[PDB]
């Protein structure tokens, strides 16, 4: 191809501004959300793990993302870059999870009018790590010699060791894809479905509605970059570079407005019930 | 990030420029 493989300093402009700003609501907002947790239900131990590990995922996604486009060189450890995308990971699955547990917990609430929500929490804490393993083991740096410069990039190497490893990387897109978004937004939508129904006022089956909604729409771009990447790039096409440019651009904005479905449950109990509204008021 | 292999020079530069994920 050409080689106009490269980040628009316009997208640099606008991108930079716009994390730093949803990373500073995103501590705040959670941060205070924990706060209020502290000063006791199966809501509020599920709300405070969602807190917990949201601000995990902005801490560790944002900051490394954001320098990602600056010096775009990754002068950190190989062990650094072998357990980020971990953690990164493990926070997803632990975010995801607790939705789904809150989505069944407040079907319950009304159709059913501590311990067993720790033996759940326990379980998603452990599901989490155990199911974000294979990251770990995969990202390794590699310097390849660029006809030019001296790259160090930290990716998943396409010669590994282990057997299974390369078959999980064969469709990590997939299986990605498929448990991190079909998954939860699926239980959430049939199991609040199930509550309005059974309910059936208007008011909290449409926020429950409209907050599904939100996450689906703000965690697709993700994996929608991931699915193009996987399927659409093609090895004897001169627009192959033009496509992999577009798809950088889509990919960021998906990173970006995911850390926005992240920020988006404090300000959903803020905009709905009163005694949150309350707490953070003042 | 995934590559069908470290020869050809425009997905390792991709995954250089694209997010940790």
């Amino acid at each position: 191809c050409q080689g106009p493989i490269e980040i628009k300093e316009t997208f640099k402009y606008i991108n930079t501004v716009v994390s730093c700003l949803v990373f500073v609501l995103g501590i705040i907002g959670n941060s205070t959300l924990l706060y209020i947790i502290y000063k006791r239900n199966g809501p509020n131990i599920l709300i405070a793990s969602l807190a917990l590990g949201d601000l995990l995922h902005i801490v560790i996604d944002i900051p490394i993302n954001v320098y990602k486009l600056l010096a775009e060189d990754w002068p950190f450890g190989a062990e650094m870059c072998k357990l980020v995308p971990f953690i990164q990971k493990a926070s997803v699955g632990i975010t995801v999870l607790s939705l789904c547990a809150l989505s069944i917990d407040r079907y319950r609430a009304v159709a059913s009018w501590p311990k067993w929500t720790a033996v759940e929490i326990v379980l998603i804490w452990v599901v989490s790590v155990v199911l974000a393993v294979p990251e770990a083991i995969g990202f390794d740096i590699i310097t390849m010699d660029y006809k030019g410069s001296y790259l160090r990039i930290c990716l998943l190497h396409p010669v590994q060791k282990t057997a299974f490893m390369q078959f999980y990387k064969t469709a990590k897109d997939w299986w990605l894809f498929s448990f991190y978004f079909c998954l939860p937004l699926a239980i959430t939508a049939f199991f609040y479905t199930l509550m309005t129904c059974e309910m059936l006022r208007r008011e909290v089956a449409k926020t429950v509605f409209c907050l599904v909604l939100v996450f689906a729409l703000c965690w697709l771009p993700l994996h929608l970059s991931r699915i193009l990447k996987l399927t659409l790039y093609n090895q004897n096409d001169p627009n192959r570079c033009e496509l992999l440019s577009f798809l950088l651009v889509l990919d960021y904005i998906g990173i970006n407005m995911a850390s926005l479905n992240s920020c988006i449950n404090p300000i959903a109990l803020y905009l709905v019930s009163k005694r949150f509204k309350n707490a953070f008021k003042s | 990030c995934s590559c069908s292999s470290l020869m050809d020079k425009e997905c390792v530069y991709f995954c250089h420029l694209d997010i940790i994920w």
